[PDB]
């Protein structure tokens, strides 16, 4: 009975809001709050703690972007603060190795990271690997046979369609194949051993096409596109299936969640978010 | 100064 | 009868609107939108035509600074594109000197500039001049005895209440005497051979205090304050008047629009805007 949890966003200023959906019986739970509303934060699940990284507030002194770790424990309903990174990182993204956190990329202020650092639970500790090849912000981050795939996002001059690879034991980046669609803000998630980017902003519209990776034919594919186009959408998987939440369609704050079935290769809309949003993080435990 | 978010 | 013109602005997000206020008879006229939104643009008139320059698109997907220069003919409706800026410039002041538009100062990225450029429209051409002595942006241009005025602003590190002055056929600039006030975001203007610089924020709150600089003299006097404290006002003269639009007052995107009277050194609140919005561009023609 695994949950789809997901904290924080995005509605006129930056939001505290942690829910959780149950795809078994269709209900949401309201959880305990964030003790600071974020927007563009990431989160991720290791050893059934739920974590949310980065991020940036809005509040009435100003904009301030986040360098915070804060861990919710689902048994106690309750956050509690954990080391923060060395920078803050706006519009993050997230992987999880060996029970570790990566944070990629992300911004401060005007500055757009490159760098990449590491998580240990264990020791609560922050360290820094090797940075990427390419700035990026809204970067989508997948794991996949215990590597770590950066993809898309925003470098601070050009939205990009590039794509690196992260090899933990030999602690360095390589570039592969670039996607056929410029994106940033997209939603990328691992699933039957393929990547898949749904979603974005290509530097005109926002994007409901979806492509997905090959990693050892180092091609992407179409795929069928979501009813919706969405920037800053939350992304998951539960039970062989993708779960899209949110994000901003070009006029309003979606609050509509869809699912891709990857046998019939359809998405369909399975359930509401109860306020529309984007920029959430979003996890399964 | 310009209350943009 | 000549219209005030106010373009773009923020609200939520950077905005597309251009409208036009006629003082005689208080209507508001829609015109056609700029092709790009924008906040933090200045407007000028030259030759009839109304020219949008520089700011920033702060959209929810991300944001881009502007380097565009546009072209607005009140005769067909249409804007038009014209030769881009060496850089983007947002929060960028702007003055007109014997019809050569000058951008002066603001950001790009983490860069605050202190280079200037002048536009000539009869070339459709930019060509750099020389550098103002400070980096500003957020700064006030004034155009008086056929000298450039720049003043305040936020130089990346502090905001300013210097000022300093511009020789076109010299090609240089001279720091003058400083402001009472710190003053990033103000709208400054000339009115009767003095130049007026109302608003902005001083490092702790936003302004309702006006001072004006008679050149002669070489000093710096308050007047009487606006009713409204604001910051990224707009602000054009029109018959012998100050008319202030719109700006941030710490809390609220003001739609006030204030009047000001120089014979009776007092304020009224004259019209509102269609909706409040902060950094606009406006100019009369
Ligand atoms: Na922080
Ligand atoms: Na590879
Ligand atoms: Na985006
Ligand atoms: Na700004
Ligand atoms: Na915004
Ligand atoms: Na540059
Ligand atoms: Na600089």
């Amino acid at each position: 009975g695994r949950l789809i949890y997901t904290a924080g966003g995005y509605f006129r200023q930056s939001l505290s809001y942690l829910e959780a959906y149950n795809p078994s019986d269709g209900t949401w739970l309201r959880l305990a709050d964030l003790q600071v509303p974020r927007s563009g934060l990431a989160g991720c699940v290791v050893g059934g703690l739920l974590y949310a990284v980065g991020g940036r507030n809005n509040s009435p002194d100003g904009n301030t972007d986040s360098s915070a770790l804060d861990c919710y424990n689902p048994m106690t309903n309750q956050w509690s603060p954990c080391a923060p990174m060395s920078v803050p990182r706006n519009r993050i993204g997230v992987g999880v190795i060996d029970g570790h956190i990566y944070a990629v990329g992300g911004s401060h202020g005007c500055i757009h990271h490159n760098s990449v650092e590491r998580y240990e639970p264990e020791r609560d500790e922050w360290h820094l690997v090797a940075p990427m090849l390419t700035r990026r912000i809204g970067v989508g981050v997948a794991v996949l046979n215990r590597l770590l795939y950066a993809v898309g996002g925003f470098d601070g001059t050009n939205r990009l369609n590039s794509a690196e690879c992260y090899y933990p034991e030999r602690n360095e980046w390589r570039m592969i194949t670039a996607m056929n669609t410029i994106r940033s803000g997209a939603g990328v998630c691992v699933l039957h051993n393929c990547i898949y980017a749904a979603g974005g902003y290509d530097g005109q519209d926002q994007l409901n096409s979806v492509e997905r990776y090959d990693v050892e034919t180092e091609t992407w594919t179409f795929v069928a596109p979501m009813k919706h186009r969405r920037s800053a959408l939350g992304i998951t998987v539960h039970q062989g299936r993708i779960y899209v939440l949110g994000g901003y369609d070009g006029h309003t704050f979606l609050d509509s969640v869809e699912c891709y079935d990857p046998d019939t290769d359809t998405w369909s809309e399975v359930t509401r978010m109860t306020s529309g949003r984007s920029g959430v993080g979003v996890a399964v435990t | 100064e310009t209350g943009e978010l």
